[PDB]
């Protein structure tokens, strides 16, 4: 069991917006959730308790709701300070765990969205015959700089030997992002190809490279 | 106010192990359960161990059980944290938290046998097809170094446009890696010559690395 947050959430100065957080009966359903801010480089603080209470210092522009499986924190008149990421929480009692969901980054719009742009690098003839394969997934060009990346060996997805780097700024006030996939010369030669998958907002775009060509 | 100040963190060998300490103010510790939360670098919130008011009853995460033990002192009013058989996926900042509403400023614990090491760098040649007409991309791989930071140029400094240069991953190893790229015209790739120089200072290593098209 996981809680599922959207990556990316977003809006103009002074709208609106809406973070989700997506449970089941064993966490969400049953227990209270909790929201936290964080902006990167400092330990998160509170913003919602027990589903829908906020602690002092948090402005009413913030409210938490719960039905069913599913929680929501609502943001209106979005501020600067508002920016950074927000994570859900929850116990789960199948797991005797608390969860918390993979965070949402809250981007106050400042530029038109963009969306990325994937080169994909196979790995070296030099790394090659050092007896390491690295697949080098390079991101550019997006707004907001939040992005999900998925790999796959041929159609199946692999989790394993996969490094992202967070997203950063380019010359150009955009946003870049690099991924890694780790194999062993074997896996590469032996598969027919590997794909690095970008999701952003509601486009995914793959990229694919073959051992067998260029 | 709140107050909750962690101690113990730093630099470790996995299989080693450490002590969190977490000690608090501004309210009656007795009375609350605490947790610890973690946070690996670059990534989201994992939450390791909730311990009760009393100290009798304790859980941990999946990933956690039968290698850490949470504590409590109650008359000392503070939190431990005993991190046993420590291996590179603990490596993370760990925040002590009152029930899950106020957080310690968190300590870095590193799980790593790395010493100092310079990288190796590896060509990101730029496809033979996008090299008729239009962009290409090409860059460098700074591969498995040890500690931060390296630099990363190209052309001793004279190529500066289209380049991004990203940060590193720290990978399971302990060790990290980067990537450059740079994106020129697809013309040049016949007659201009393209040098990534990286620097590795803690290790005085610098390396100039030649990215030239493959044969396909």
């Amino acid at each position: 069991s996981v809680l599922t947050q959207a990556p990316s959430a977003s809006g103009t100065p002074g709208q609106g917006v809406t973070i989700a957080c997506s449970g089941s009966n064993s966490n969400i359903g049953n227990n209270y959730v909790y929201w936290y801010h964080q902006l990167p480089g400092t330990a998160p603080k509170l913003i919602i308790y027990t589903n829908d209470q906020r602690p002092s210092g948090v402005p009413d522009r913030f409210s938490g709701s719960k039905s069913g499986t599913s929680a929501s924190l609502a943001i209106s008149g979005l501020r600067s300070e508002d920016e950074g990421d927000y994570y859900c929480a929850a116990w789960d009692d199948s797991l005797s765990s608390v969860l918390f969901g993979g965070g949402t980054k809250l981007t106050v719009l400042r530029q038109p969205k963009a969306a990325p742009s994937v080169t994909l690098f196979p790995p070296s003839s030099e790394e090659l015959q050092a007896n390491k394969a690295t697949l080098v997934c390079l991101i550019s060009d997006f707004y907001p700089g939040a992005v999900t990346v998925a790999w796959k060996a041929d159609s199946s997805p692999v989790k394993a030997g996969v490094e992202t780097t967070t997203p950063s700024k380019q010359s150009n006030n955009k946003y870049a992002a690099s991924s890694y996939l780790s194999l062993t010369p074997e896996q590469w030669k032996s598969h027919r190809s590997y794909s690095c998958q970008v999701t952003h907002e509601g486009s995914t775009v793959e990229k694919t490279v073959a051992p067998t060509e260029c | 106010e709140v107050q909750l100040v962690e101690s113990g963190g730093g630099l470790v060998q996995p299989g080693g192990s450490l002590r969190l300490s977490c000690v608090a103010s501004g309210f009656t510790f007795s009375r609350f359960e605490m947790n610890w939360v973690r946070q690996a670098p670059g990534k989201g919130l994992e939450w390791v161990s909730y311990i009760s008011n009393s100290g009798e009853t304790q859980y941990y995460a999946d990933s956690v059980k039968g290698r850490f033990i949470v504590s409590r002192d109650n008359a000392k009013n503070s939190l431990y944290l005993q991190m046993n058989s420590l291996r590179a996926d603990d490596t993370a900042i760990y925040y002590c938290l009152v029930v899950l509403d106020y957080w310690g400023q968190g300590a870095l614990v590193t799980v790593s046998s790395a010493s100092t090491k310079g990288p190796s760098v590896f060509p990101l040649a730029p496809s033979s097809k996008s090299t008729s007409g239009g962009t290409a991309a090409l860059g460098c791989l700074v591969k498995d170094y040890f500690p931060e930071p390296v630099t990363v140029s190209w052309n001793s400094g004279a190529l500066t446009s289209g380049v991004h240069t990203f940060p590193a991953v720290l990978q399971s190893s302990g060790l990290y890696s980067l990537s450059s790229v740079v994106t020129v015209p697809s013309s040049s790739l016949g007659t201009q010559t393209y040098i990534c120089n990286v620097n590795h200072k803690p290790s005085n290593t610098k390396v100039d690395k030649k990215v030239e098209p493959k044969s396909c």
